[PDB]
RNA sequence: GUGAAGAGGGAAACAACCCAGACCGCCAGCUAAGGUCCCAAAGUCAUGGUUAAGUGGGAAACGAUGUGGGAAGGCCCAGACAGCCGAGUCGGCCUGCGCGGAAGAU
RNA sequence: GAUGUCGGCUCAUCACAUCCUGGGGCUGAAGUAGGUCCCAAGGGUAUGGCUGUUCGCCAUUUAAAGUGGUACGCGAGCUGG
RNA sequence: GCUGAAAGCAUCUAAGCACGAAACUUGCCCCGAGAUGAGUUCUCCCUGACCCUUUAAGGGUCCUGAAGGAACGUUGAAGAC
């Protein structure tokens, strides 16, 4: 509603194509495609995109708001991109990168190897720090969560894999 | 005079073909059962079979409403103590798509020898092809 | 993979230099001859059919003779079938010998077990005997109770009772291959296998 | 998790949400406040 | 039995049994169900004429 | 009041509940209680609303931003609510239909 | 004008309000070991001394020695304390 | 748990996407086309004359007797028969 009534500006250098309910956005950082719900109409005025309901559906405004948010994110991604940062805390915990595989040592009796998906890049500016880059918000979030699940922060010392800006509470015995 | 009765040795039967893509299951099954029994002909006689032959195509594309595609359950028992078994609509469509329409039609027909005989005129397929071109079926729009 | 058809000869032992004794079953595996190849277009699945042995001429009927003559092979004592895996090829008239097992480590063997005829519950199902004294009345090896009262009022299906025992198809899995001798057509395996001396056996590479 | 028939907010950081047909209470300050109706 | 046969014959001409009976009553026809079924089976032009009569009465 | 000493139609089956009192025959017609998608006789009838739980087709004290209707209040273009500027937003009351509470033996 | 009633032996079959093994949330959860609630019925689940005992107490084991329905399962299958 | 509005924030859910157990469906072993919906593939055998009648999936005489099967005998690490 309030979110769906704000149009999205299409900055110079990006190509937009619409066909039925399928949308493609192309830019210097790559190409993204999506298929929208049957209760949204999207229009390409001159340099802006607008979203609105279709008559006959009872949840038009909510779906329109969701579509607006998703398209905004696509446009930002094909120009700037998204990045995430992960940190390791503990004694003997380490990480490294080779090709598109991350190697983790996290206190187990066996090593951990993670295979990155298509379109995501990784870097290690230190043995205790990981930086991920890409153009898809959902995929970058999922990859960060998958990496964090190998060893979650624990409440007595804070050891494990955490996000850079994450507040970890502690307590005493 | 006496009321008219139909004779099994001189009845006339015809061949039809139907497409099941996107149709609601029970509202198709009622029509199929009506025409297999023969309630659409003015010669209907309860103890004689006076129905037609029907081919059904595209049985894996039949539709249901609500949450039935994951919440309708088919049950049966094997005869051994403890042998009660079940499946869902999705699973049935995945392994034996024809049984879905066959079971529904069989439940709507008379129980007995004559109903078992009426069932034999139904031919159900899963794709878009059949091998009964020598019988020359005509298209039926339900 | 495919397997072979052989015959049970007997049992013996092998002595090792370290002082161990290994009990072995001896299996004679002659050459298997291919009689038919089945493909997807004509039959709907992929398999081969084989024969082995020899048979006397005046005991072969005309249908069987024609079947063997189409292939161009001598008559044998039976026909058997094996399913093919992706990337396996054979031709009609080919021979297969025991060198197929030169590098296999474990096998499965199938045969027909010995016959005991009509048997009781003590021998057939490991039921316990009742007392031999203390006033027992004609009920020493009898089965006992076979149900409940008015609910349910019948006997369930699958109940354990007396009947025929033995003389059926059995498989024993994961047996070591002790030796392959190609000049005498012998395969030596470790342990016991189903059947009696002189019966037919089917040998395949192990599935587990 | 507390499973019970009466579920309610116990402090100012508690929230009420409905997930897949179930009424739940989730809190950002206290893990002891996590509740499920059933 | 007579009623079932009449329903089958009328739906072939484009009307239901209940409407057909109402139309005959409003047109003042007094033929009974035995004779109606007989005509349905043995003479179809006459049955079509009767249906037209009932439709005109209802119109 | 009915069964006993009473048949016929309905309530799946079901003396005592609902409709209704069988002198005999007919391959005529109208209705009662109850019904009209198929088993199985007759509207896949017409017009305006509510439900998304297969509720309809088993059950309470109590709990909850499910959602339809009605009558009043407080703040707001002299800038309100939320977050970090530009149109609405807060909390009670009366009422319709749904959701959790809800574990058993072939 | 008859449906043989306690306990033992032999042979079982179902529920789930779960005794062991499997998966989880909270802890007044440092680790080892525990408390409480949710999901889960595939398989498994003692031998002796005393007494007619079912129970119960005691001795020594086990990952564990579950609770109930089936004419308080089962005498045209056995016993007869 | 990820992304995300209705509700300018927040939210695992309403639209979309990802994990998750000896329970479920398969994978292992045995029976199985009386599966009357009675299935598929390979091979083998039979190539003469007449009559009548109510004229049809009709009855009869002569010549011919295949592929194979059963019966009998000597029997089995197969068996109540």
């Amino acid at each position: 509603s309030r979110v769906a009534k704000a149009p999205v500006v299409v900055p110079a250098g990006v190509d937009v194509k619409i066909n039925g309910q399928v949308i493609t956005i192309k830019g210097k950082n790559g190409e993204l495609t999506r298929t929208l719900n049957d209760a949204v109409e999207v229009k390409h005025a001159d340099n802006t995109l607008t979203f609105g309901p279709r008559d006959g559906y009872a949840d038009g405004w909510a779906q329109a708001g969701t579509a607006r948010a998703l398209l905004n994110s696509m446009v930002i991604g094909v120009t700037e991109g998204f990045t995430k940062k992960l940190q390791l805390v503990g004694v003997g915990y380490r990480a490294a990168v080779k090709g598109n595989v991350i190697n983790l040592s996290l206190g187990f009796s066996h090593p951990v190897d993670h295979q990155l998906p298509a379109g995501i890049t990784a870097e290690c500016p230190t043995q205790t720090e990981i930086v991920l880059k890409g153009a898809d918000k959902q995929v970058i979030g999922q990859v960060a969560a998958d990496l964090r699940a190998y060893r979650r922060p624990e409440p007595y010392k804070g050891k494990g894999v955490r996000y850079a800006d994450e507040v970890v509470r502690t307590k005493e015995a | 005079m006496k009321t008219f009765t139909a004779k099994p040795e001189t009845v006339k039967r015809d061949w039809y073909v139907v497409d099941a893509t996107g149709k609601t299951l029970g509202r198709l099954a009622t029509e199929l059962a009506r025409r297999l029994r023969g309630k659409h002909k003015a010669e209907y006689t309860p103890h004689v079979d006076t129905g037609d032959y029907i081919i059904v195509l595209n049985a894996d594309k039949v539709a249901v409403t609500g949450n039935k595609r994951t919440d309708k359950v088919y049950y049966h028992h094997t005869g051994h103590i403890g042998g009660i078994k079940q499946a869902t609509f999705e699973e049935m469509i995945a392994r034996r798509p024809e049984r879905v329409i066959e079971i529904a039609v069989k439940g709507m027909l008379p129980k007995g020898p004559l109903g078992r005989a009426m069932f034999r005129k139904l031919k159900v397929y899963a794709g878009n092809e059949h091998n009964h071109a020598a019988q020359q079926p005509q298209v039926l729009d339900i | 993979m495919i397997g072979l058809v052989g015959k049970k000869v007997g049992m013996t032992r092998i002595f090792t230099e370290d002082g161990v004794s290994i009990p072995v079953t001896v299996i004679e595996v002659e050459a298997n001859r291919v009689t038919q190849v089945k493909d997807l277009a004509n039959d709907g699945y992929r398999a081969i059919q084989v024969t082995t042995g020899a048979k006397k001429a005046n005991r072969v009927t005309k249908p069987e003779a024609g079947h063997f003559a189409k292939a161009g092979v001598e008559a044998g004592r039976g026909l058997w079938e094996f399913r093919l895996a992706e990337g396996e090829e054979f031709t009609v008239g080919q021979s297969i010998s025991v060198e197929l097992f030169a590098d296999v480590k474990k096998v499965d063997v199938t045969g027909t077990s010995k016959g005991k005829g009509f048997a009781g519950t003590v021998k057939r199902w490991n039921f316990r005997t009742q007392d031999a004294t203390h006033g027992n009345s004609l009920s020493h090896r009898v089965p006992g109770s076979i149900g409940q009262n008015q609910t349910p009022g019948k006997v369930f299906k699958g109940k354990k009772m007396a009947g025929q025992m033995g003389n059926e198809r059995v498989t024993v899995q994961s047996l070591d291959v002790v030796r392959v001798d190609a000049e005498r057509n012998l395969l030596l395996v470790k342990g016991a296998v189903p059947g009696a001396t002189g019966s037919d056996l089917i040998v395949k590479p192990a599935v587990k | 998790m507390k499973v019970r028939a009466s579920v309610k907010k116990l402090c100012r950081n508690c929230k009420i949400v409905k997930r897949d047909g179930v009424i739940r209470v989730i809190c950002s300050a206290e893990p002891k406040h996590k509740q499920r109706q059933g | 039995l007579w009623i079932a046969r009449i329903n089958a014959a009328a739906r072939q001409n484009g009307i239901s049994y209940s409407k057909f009976i109402n139309g005959l009553k409003k047109a003042s026809v007094e033929i009974d169900r035995k004779i109606l079924a007989d005509i349905a089976v043995f003479d179809k032009v006459a049955f079509t004429a009767l249906v037209e009569k009932a439709k005109a009465a209802l119109a």
